[PDB]
C-alpha cells in the first residue's frame, strides 16, 4: 500500500 | 500564527505546553497542506523530541510522537530531519511504554521513518526494532494497532535493493507466518504483500519462505472472499512457482490448482492474467506438473482465455501453451491440439508485439516437430483459421528470427 501515512484522528 | 505555538510549546506551564503541542499536531494533521517546512524552520523538532522522553506526562508523549509522525509522513527531507533530531532511539524506547496508545504512535512514527528508504530502514533495524515490534503479535493487542504493525512490517520488506539483512528477514518470516492466521482483510493483505516482496528477491528467499511452512496457509487464500487478498495471494504464489521445480511442487502439493478454475473465469481481467501467468510458470516445469495441470481440467479454460480474453491474458496464455509444447509429451500436445487450440492460437500472429509472435511461431513449430508422424492432419487445420495467411505474411516481418522461423517451418 502506502509507504508513509499521516495520522489525523486518535481514539 | 505559527510562532505562538512554538513559543508556547516550551512553556514550563504543563497545561499551556500540552495545548501548544496539541495545536502543532492539529496543524500538521487535519489539513491537506500541513505547514511542515515552517514548523521545522521555527525549531519545533528539538522541543518535540525532548517531550518524547517525559515519562511523567504520557499525554505529552503521545501528542509529541503524533506531531513527529505527521512530520515524518512528508518529504524525504522532513523524515530525514526527524531522524537527524535523534528521535529514532526515543521511539524505540517508547515501544516499551505501558500506555498502549503512546506505544502505538511510536510504532506509527517508526513506520513512517522506515518507509522513506533503505537508509532509514537499516538505521532503525540496526538499533533493534524487529523483536520489540514482533512482541506486539498477541491477541491482547487491538486490531488497529496490529494493522499498523503489519504495515510497518510491509515497509520493512518492501524495498528489494538493497534488501534488509537476511538475519532480519529470518526474524520477520515467523511473524508473517503467525500473522497469516488472521481473519482481518487488511492484515492478511499486508502480510501476503510482504511475502510477495520477499519472494521477489530470488530462489534463496523463496526457499526461505517455503522452510517457514507458510505455503500451506498462503495457498488457500486464493479462494478468499475478498478480491484484494486473492490478487495478493496469486502474486505471492506465482513468485514462488517461478522458482525451482521442487519449490513449484511444494506449492502444488498444497493443491493450489483446485483454486484456479474460479480464477481463470474471474470477472476481472487482472486475476485472469495473473492466473494464466502462474499456470504458464507451471507448464514450463517437468512433465509431471504439466500432467497435474491437465488433470485439473485447466487446459480448456486457458484455451478459452487465449481465444476470447483480453490482450495481456492472451499473451500469458500463449506463453502457457508454448511452454507446454516445449516441455510436454507428444500425447499431451495431442490433448492440446484436440481442444481447439490452433484456431485461437493463430489469431495472435497479427499483433504488434513481437514477443507474442515469436512465442506463437515457436509453439506451432515445436508441436509440428513433436508430431511429424501425423503432421499432415495438423497442417490442414491452420488453413481453416486463416493461419497460413498470417504465416506467409510474417515472412515479411522486420526482425529476422520471426521471418526465418516462418520460412523454416513452412514444410
Amino acid at each position: 500500500g502506502k509507504r508513509k501515512k499521516i495520522r489525523t484522528i486518535a481514539a | 500564527s505559527l510562532e505562538a505555538i512554538v513559543q508556547n510549546a516550551s512553556s514550563d506551564n504543563q497545561g499551556i505546553q500540552l495545548s501548544a503541542v496539541q495545536a502543532a499536531r492539529k496543524l500538521l494533521s487535519s489539513d491537506r497542506n500541513p505547514p511542515i517546512d515552517d514548523l521545522i524552520k521555527s525549531g519545533i523538532l528539538p522541543i518535540l523530541v525532548h517531550c518524547l522522553e517525559r515519562d511523567d506526562n504520557p499525554s505529552l508523549q503521545f501528542e509529541a510522537a503524533w506531531a513527529l509522525t505527521n512530520i515524518a509522513s512528508g518529504t524525504s527531507e522532513q523524515t530525514q530531519a526527524v531522524v537527524q533530531s535523534n528521535a529514532v532511539p526515543l521511539f524505540l524506547r517508547l515501544l516499551h511504554s505501558p500506555h498502549q496508545n503512546v506505544c502505538e504512535q511510536a510504532v506509527w512514527a517508526l513506520g513512517n521513518i522506515i518507509g522513506d528508504g533503505p537508509q532509514c530502514r537499516d538505521y532503525v533495524i540496526s538499533l533493534g526494532v524487529v523483536k520489540p515490534l514482533l512482541s506486539f503479535i498477541s491477541p491482547s493487542i487491538p486490531i488497529t494497532f496490529l494493522r499498523n504493525v503489519t504495515w510497518v512490517m510491509v515497509n520493512l520488506c518492501r524495498h528489494k535493493d538493497p534488501p534488509p539483512p537476511m538475519e532480519t528477514i529470518q526474524e520477520i518470516l515467523p511473524a508473517l507466518c503467525v500473522l497469516i492466521h488472521h481473519t482481518d482483510v487488511n492484515i492478511l493483505v499486508d502480510t501476503v504483500w510482504a511475502l510477495s516482496y520477499l519472494t521477489d528477491a530470488g530462489n534463496e528467499q523463496i526457499q526461505m519462505v517455503i522452510d517457514s511452512g507458510i505455503v500451506p496457509h498462503l495457498v488457500p487464500l486464493l479462494s478468499h472472499q475478498e478480491v484484494k487478498v486473492q490478487t495478493a495471494a496469486l502474486r505471492a504464489v506465482g513468485n514462488i512457482v517461478t522458482g525451482t521445480d521442487e519449490q513449484t511442487q511444494v506449492v502444488l502439493n498444497c493443491d493450489a490448482l483446485s483454486h484456479f478454475p474460479a480464477l481463470l473465469t474471474h470477472p476481472k481481467e487482472k486475476i485472469n492474467k495473473e492466473a494464466v501467468w502462474f499456470l504458464s510458470n507451471i507448464t514450463a516445469g517437468n512433465q509431471q506438473q504439466v500432467q497435474a495441470v491437465i488433470d485439473a481440467n485447466l487446459v480448456p479454460m486457458i484455451i478459452h482465455l487465449l481465444d476470447k480474453g483480453d490482450f495481456g491474458t492472451q499473451k500469458e496464455a500463449a506463453w502457457a501453451i508454448s511452454n507446454l509444447t516445449i516441455s510436454g509429451r507428444k500425447d499431451q500436445v495431442a490433448y492440446l491440439i484436440q481442444q481447439n487450440v490452433i484456431p485461437p492460437f493463430c489469431n495472435l500472429l497479427t499483433v504488434k508485439d513481437a514477443q507474442v509472435v515469436q512465442v506463437v511461431l515457436d509453439g506451432l513449430s515445436n508441436i509440428l516437430k513433436m508430431a511429424e508422424d501425423e503432421a499432415e492432419t495438423i497442417g490442414n487445420l491452420i488453413e481453416e483459421c486463416g493461419g497460413l495467411e498470417k504465416i506467409e505474411q510474417l515472412q515479411n516481418h522486420e526482425n529476422e528470427d520471426i521471418y526465418k522461423l516462418a520460412y523454416e517451418i513452412i514444410d
